[PDB]
C-alpha cells in the first residue's frame, strides 16, 4: 500500500543504461562467492564445475528512500529494472543461470542506497593441467571474472570481506571423485585488451589427487 | 454470469504489486509444500545424480486476492501465474530442471474466496546425490531433495509440509528397475548464511541396490 | 541525468529496421576478433570449437550527438534499440553467444557516429583433417562470415588492419595440434539472394 | 479490410483466462489424435517416442460471429489470446511442441462458436515394462492425458468420433525396428487427485517383439 | 528520410492474423533450398542432419510501395510483425533457426509486393532405413516440406526455379555415403482436417 508509492517514485528519472555516478566516481562492486558444491573435474574435457552463490554489492545514489523499513527484500523482477554489473567469467565455457519457479536472483535495496544482488549459478571453466606427472599431481584451477563493457575507469571490483575470507566453500560441498579440494587463493589483477585495462578477479582452487 | 466474474478478476489485478510479497513489512506468510512424486526417472552412478519428476504444489494465504460474490474456487489460466506473486522456491542440489511445456506450461492457478492461492508445477529435477560406493551389492543410498526459498529470510516467509506426512504422495507407487524404496522422510530445517536465515524443507529417501 | 538527455534524444525518430546509409552508401563495417581459445579438433564430425571476442565497427549518421561527452560507454541494454548488422558464421554448426550474468554485449558511441560493438561467441566450424597422411596431418580450418540479408551493395565487411587484423592469446588453449599462424581473405560469393562479401579466417594446424 | 474489424469485435470484452461457461455448463473438449509415426521403443529406460497431430474442439459461445466467410482459418498468434485447455500427458517425461517457422498450431473458428485447435507434438512417454519374457515381449504402452488445473466439474474430455475410430495411426508411418504395432485401445477414467477429480483419456498401444 | 515513413505506413494497420488475399484466391508461395551439409547420417538412430538456407517468396499486396527504386532488406525483427507461412517439416526431430549473432532470418521487400523470406535451419530429420543389404545400399531419405494450418484453398506451393530450385547438393562430400541423385516432388496430402500441399526433397545415398 505504502511501499508501492515508494517503488513508483524510485523509477521516475531512473535510467537502466547508466552506472551510478557517470561522469563522476567509479563504482565499487564488493564481490562475494559462496561455493555451494565444487563439482566434478572433467579431465578429458579439461574443465571443472562449480556451483556458486555469486554475491555482489554496490552503492547507487538514485535508489535512496526514507521509508519505514531499512532493507526492502524485493523480487528478482525488480532487478531487471535497475543497473546491474556485467560480470562474466573470462574462462567460463557453459555457464547456466539457474531458473526455477522464479529465477534464482535477489535484490535487497537499502535506504542507504547500497544494493545486494546475488545469483545461483553453475559456471564451468577451463582448468589446464600438465600430465607430465600423471598419477600424482597438484594444480590450480583458475576462476577469473570481471566486467565486459566497463573499464577500470568506470567500474572497479573489490572483495566484500578480506580476500583470504571472501570465497567460501561449503562444508558438504564437494562433488569430487578423484581430487581433493584443499585450499583457494585469490588476488586482484588487470588484464588489458584491445579496448582498455579491465580489472580481473582471479581465483585459484588448489587441489591434488587421491 | 461471466460478465460479473471478469469485473472481479480485473479488480484483483488493478492495484496489484507483483514485486511485493503479501503482508510486506509485517508478519511472515506461511507457504506449504505439497509434493506428488510421479517417478524416479534415471538414477545414475556415473554422474552422481538422479532424475525426479513430481507435482510441486504450494499454497499460501494472501490478502489482496479475495472476493465475495463468487462461491466458486476460481481456477484461472496459467498465464495469471506470470501476473501474480509466487515464491522463489529453488532446489539447492539440482543440476538441470525444467517445467514441462507439452501443450502449455503445466501451472495451476486456483484462487479461493478466502484468499488462498494454490500453485502447481509439473517439474522434472535432475538432483545430485552423493553416493557412497564403498560396497557395491549393498549400496543403501540416501538421496535428498532440498526445498528452500532464495530471496526471503525466515521473517519474510516460512515453510511447512501441507499435511504433515501426507504432503508427499506417490512414492509407494514407484517401480524402479534396479532399486527399491524402503523409506522416505520429510525434514523441516532452518539454515543460515551470510545473507540471512532460510527455511529448508528436505525430502529424502533411501534406495537399495538389488 | 545529463547523459540521459542526449541518450534519449538519439532514440526518437530512430528506426531499428533500417540500415543507416539505406540508399547512398554501401555501409562499410570494420571488424576484428580476439581468439580467446581454440578447442579440440575432433575431426570425426569435422568440427573444432573456438572462443572469440568478435568486434564490429560502423558509422551511423543518425547517432551523431553534439560534443558533451567524447564517447559514452553502454551496457547490453541499448543493443536492441540500435541497428545492429546481421552476421552469421557460414561454417558454424552451433554458434552460441554467451548470455550469463547480463550478457556479453559491449557498445560504444562516439560523437562522430562511430559505433563499436562486440560479442563473446563460441563456435564450432567445419574442418576436415585431410587424412591422406594420418600421422603427418595438415589442416586449414576456415572461419568465414557474412551478412545473411544484406548483399555487397548494401553491406561491406573490411578488416581494420591490412591482411592480419586478428589477435591471439597464450597458446595453452587445449589444442592437440600445432597452431602455426593466421591468414585471412575476402571473397564475393554469388548466391540466389544476391552477392555477399565473405571474410574467411584461417587457422593453420598440424598434428605432431 | 473487413475481417480485421470483425476479429476485434470478438476479442474486445473477451477475457483470455476464463473458460466458456464459468458458473454455467461444463466445457466439453472433444479430443482427436493422428499418430503420424510411432517412434522407436527404448528398452533401456522404458519409454517410447510418438509424434501426433493432437486435435481439440470445444464450443466458445463468446466467439460466435456473422460474416461472409463460413469458418475463419487463423494463425497460431490468434490462438495465444483465446482460452485453450491445459492438456498434459501423464506419461510424458519430455515433450517438444514443434515450431519451425511459426508454432505448428492451427486455430479454425467456426461460425457457431465451436473451434478446432490442434498442434504437432512429440511425446517421450514411458512404458512400465515387464521383462520376465524378454525374447517374447507383449506390451501395452499407455498414453494417458487430461487437464491439469480444471476439475471434472469444469472441463470434460471426450473423443470426437467413435472411440474405437477416434485414434488413427498413419498407414505407412511407424519408426519401430524391434517391435510391431498390433493395434490401439482407448479408455476413459477418473483419477482421484489431492487437488480434485480429473477426467483422464487413456490410449494403449499393443506391441510384440519381432 | 522518406524511406522511414513508407516502412512505417506498410506496418500501420497491418493485420498479421490474416493471410494475403484472405477470403479470396490462394496466396502463391514459392520455395528454394540451398543445401549446406548432410552432417550426421546416423545408421543407429535412422536420421540425418541437414543444414539448409530455407527460402520463401510470396506475393503480398499489402506491402507494396510506389517510389524508392530499390529493394528494402529490413531487419529480422520485422518478421514477427509480418505474415509468414506456417511451413513445418513432417519428419523433423530436432530443429532450430541459427542465432549466431542475431537470429538468421531475412526479410527483403520489393516495390511490387513480393516478400522474400529466408532462414538458416539445421534439421535433424528421420528417415526409414532398410538394412537388408548392410553394405552398398541406397537409402532415399526425404524431407517433407508441408504447411500446417492452410488448406490448398488458402495456399499453393511450388519449387521456385523448377529443377534449379535446389542448389549446393553437388558440393557436399560425406565420408561414408555419397550423393548419387536428388529429385523434387510436389503433391497434395489429405488429412481429416483438410488437404495440405507437400513438397518433398529426396536424397539417394549410395554408400561406398
Ligand atoms: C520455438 O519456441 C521456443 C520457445 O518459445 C523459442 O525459443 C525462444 O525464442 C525467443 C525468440 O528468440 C527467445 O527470446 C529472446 O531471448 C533473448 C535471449 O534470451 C536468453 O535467455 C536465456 C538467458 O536469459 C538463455 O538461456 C537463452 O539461450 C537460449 O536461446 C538461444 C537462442 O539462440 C539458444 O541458442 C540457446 O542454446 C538457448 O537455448 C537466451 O540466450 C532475449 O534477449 C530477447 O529479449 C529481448 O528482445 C525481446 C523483443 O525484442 C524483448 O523481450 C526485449 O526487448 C529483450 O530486449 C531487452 O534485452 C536486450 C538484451 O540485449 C536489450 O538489447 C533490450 O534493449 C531490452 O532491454 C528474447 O526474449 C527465447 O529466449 C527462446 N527460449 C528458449 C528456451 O530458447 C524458439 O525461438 C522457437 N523457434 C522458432 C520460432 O523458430
Ligand atoms: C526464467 O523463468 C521465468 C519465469 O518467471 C521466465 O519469465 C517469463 O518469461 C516469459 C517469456 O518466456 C514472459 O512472458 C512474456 O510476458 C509478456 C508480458 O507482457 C508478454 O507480452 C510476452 O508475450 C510475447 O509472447 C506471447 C506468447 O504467447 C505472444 O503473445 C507475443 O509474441 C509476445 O511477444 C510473453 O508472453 C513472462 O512474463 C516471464 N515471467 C516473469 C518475468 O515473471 C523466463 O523467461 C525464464 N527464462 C528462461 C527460460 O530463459
Ligand atoms: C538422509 O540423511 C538426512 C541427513 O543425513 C536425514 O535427515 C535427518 O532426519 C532426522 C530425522 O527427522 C532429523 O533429526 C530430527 O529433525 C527434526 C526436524 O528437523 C528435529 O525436530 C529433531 O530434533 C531432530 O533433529 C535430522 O535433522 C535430519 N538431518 C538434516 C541434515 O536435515 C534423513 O532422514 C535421511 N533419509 C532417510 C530416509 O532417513
Ligand atoms: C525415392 O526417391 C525418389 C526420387 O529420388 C522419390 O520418388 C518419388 O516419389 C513420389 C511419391 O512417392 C512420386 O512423385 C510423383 O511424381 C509425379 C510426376 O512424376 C506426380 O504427378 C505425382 O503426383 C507424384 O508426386 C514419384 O514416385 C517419385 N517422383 C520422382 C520425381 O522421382 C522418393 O523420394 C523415393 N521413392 C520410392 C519409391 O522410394
Ligand atoms: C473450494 O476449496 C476449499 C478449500 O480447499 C474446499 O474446502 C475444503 O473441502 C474439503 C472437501 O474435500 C474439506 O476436506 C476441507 O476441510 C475444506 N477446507 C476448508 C478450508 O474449507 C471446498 O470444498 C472447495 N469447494 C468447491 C465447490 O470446490
Ligand atoms: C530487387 O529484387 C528484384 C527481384 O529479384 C530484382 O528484379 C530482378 O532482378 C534480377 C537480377 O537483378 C533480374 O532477373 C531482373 O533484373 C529482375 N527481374 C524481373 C522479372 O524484374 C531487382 O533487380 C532488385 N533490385 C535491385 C536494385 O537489385
Amino acid at each position: 500500500t505504502v511501499f508501492t508509492r515508494i517503488l513508483d517514485r524510485l523509477l521516475d528519472g531512473y535510467d537502466n543504461r547508466l552506472r551510478p555516478g557517470l561522469g563522476e566516481r567509479v563504482t565499487e562492486v564488493k564481490t562475494d562467492i559462496f561455493v555451494t558444491s565444487f563439482g566434478p573435474v572433467s579431465d578429458h574435457d579439461m574443465e571443472y564445475t562449480i556451483d556458486v552463490f555469486f554475491r555482489q554489492s554496490w552503492k547507487d545514489e538514485r535508489l535512496k528512500f526514507k521509508g519505514p523499513m531499512t532493507v526492502l527484500r524485493l523480487n528478482n523482477l525488480m532487478a531487471s529494472k535497475i543497473w546491474t554489473p556485467d560480470t562474466f567469467f573470462h574462462n567460463g565455457k557453459k555457464s547456466v543461470a539457474h531458473n526455477m519457479t522464479m529465477p534464482n536472483k535477489l535484490l535487497r535495496i537499502t535506504e542507504d542506497g547500497t544494493l545486494l544482488y546475488t545469483m545461483r549459478l553453475t559456471v564451468r571453466a577451463e582448468c589446464p593441467m600438465h600430465l607430465e606427472d600423471f598419477p600424482m599431481d597438484a594444480h590450480a584451477c583458475p576462476l577469473k571474472f570481471g566486467s565486459y563493457a566497463y573499464t577500470r575507469a568506470e567500474v572497479v571490483y573489490e572483495w566484500t570481506r578480506e580476500p583470504a575470507r571472501s570465497v567460501v566453500v561449503a562444508e558438504d560441498g564437494s562433488r569430487l571423485n578423484q581430487y581433493d579440494l584443499l585450499g583457494q587463493t585469490v588476488d586482484s589483477g588487470i588484464v588489458q585488451s584491445s579496448t582498455g585495462e579491465y580489472v580481473v578477479m582471479t581465483t585459484h582452487f588448489h587441489l591434488k589427487r587421491k | 454470469n461471466m460478465s460479473y466474474v471478469k469485473e472481479t478478476v480485473d479488480r484483483l489485478l488493478k492495484g496489484y504489486d507483483i514485486r511485493l510479497r503479501p503482508d510486506f513489512g509485517g508478519p511472515p506468510v506461511d507457504v506449504g509444500m505439497r509434493i506428488d512424486v510421479a517417478s524416479i526417472d534415471m538414477v545414475s552412478e556415473v554422474n552422481m545424480d538422479y532424475t525426479l519428476t513430481m507435482y510441486f504444489q504450494q499454497s499460501w494465504k494472501d490478502k489482496r486476492l479475495s472476493y465475495s460474490g463468487i462461491p466458486l474456487n476460481l481456477t484461472l489460466d496459467n498465464r495469471v501465474a506470470d501476473q501474480l506473486w509466487v515464491p522463489d522456491t529453488y532446489f539447492l542440489n539440482d543440476k538441470k530442471s525444467f517445467v514441462h511445456g507439452v501443450t502449455v506450461k503445466n501451472r495451476m492457478i486456483r484462487l479461493h474466496p478466502d484468499g488462498t492461492v494454490l500453485y502447481g508445477l509439473r517439474i522434472t529435477t535432475t538432483a545430485a546425490c552423493m553416493m557412497d560406493l564403498r560396497r557395491y551389492p549393498l549400496d543403501e543410498q540416501n538421496c535428498t531433495l532440498e526445498i528452500e526459498s532464495y530471496g526471503y529470510t525466515t521473517d519474510d516467509i516460512e515453510f511447512y509440509w501441507n499435511g504433515g506426512e501426507g504432503a508427499v504422495t506417490g512414492v509407494n507407487k514407484i517401480e524402479l528397475p534396479q532399486f527399491s524404496i524402503v523409506d522416505y522422510k520429510m525434514v523441516s530445517k532452518k539454515v543460515e548464511f551470510t545473507t540471512g536465515a532460510y527455511p529448508r524443507l528436505s525430502l529424502s529417501f533411501r534406495l537399495k541396490r538389488n | 541525468g545529463d547523459v540521459t538527455v542526449i541518450l534519449n534524444n538519439l532514440l526518437e525518430g530512430y528506426d531499428n529496421k533500417l540500415r543507416p546509409d539505406i540508399g547512398v552508401k554501401p555501409t562499410l563495417i570494420h571488424t576484428d576478433m580476439y581468439v580467446n581459445s581454440i578447442g579440440p579438433v575432433n575431426a570425426i564430425n569435422m568440427e573444432y570449437t573456438i572462443d572469440i571476442f568478435f568486434a564490429q565497427t560502423w558509422y551511423d549518421r543518425r547517432l551523431k550527438f553534439n560534443s558533451t561527452i567524447k564517447v559514452l560507454r553502454l551496457n547490453s541494454n541499448m543493443v536492441g534499440k540500435i541497428w545492429i548488422p546481421d552476421t552469421f558464421f557460414r561454417n558454424s554448426k552451433k554458434a552460441d553467444a554467451h548470455w550469463i550474468t547480463t550478457p556479453n554485449r559491449m557498445l560504444r558511441i562516439w560523437n562522430d557516429g562511430r559505433v563499436l560493438y562486440t560479442l563473446r561467441l563460441t563456435i564450432d566450424a567445419e574442418c576436415q583433417l585431410q587424412l591422406h597422411n594420418f600421422p603427418m596431418d595438415e589442416h586449414s580450418c576456415p572461419l568465414e562470415f557474412s551478412s545473411y540479408g544484406y548483399p555487397r551493395e548494401e553491406i561491406v565487411y573490411q578488416w581494420k588492419r591490412s591482411s592480419v587484423e586478428v589477435g591471439d592469446t597464450r597458446s595453452w588453449r587445449l589444442y592437440q595440434f600445432s597452431f602455426v599462424g593466421l591468414r585471412n581473405t575476402t571473397e564475393v560469393v554469388k548466391t540466389t539472394s544476391g552477392d555477399y562479401v565473405v571474410m574467411s579466417v584461417y587457422f593453420d594446424l598440424s598434428r605432431r
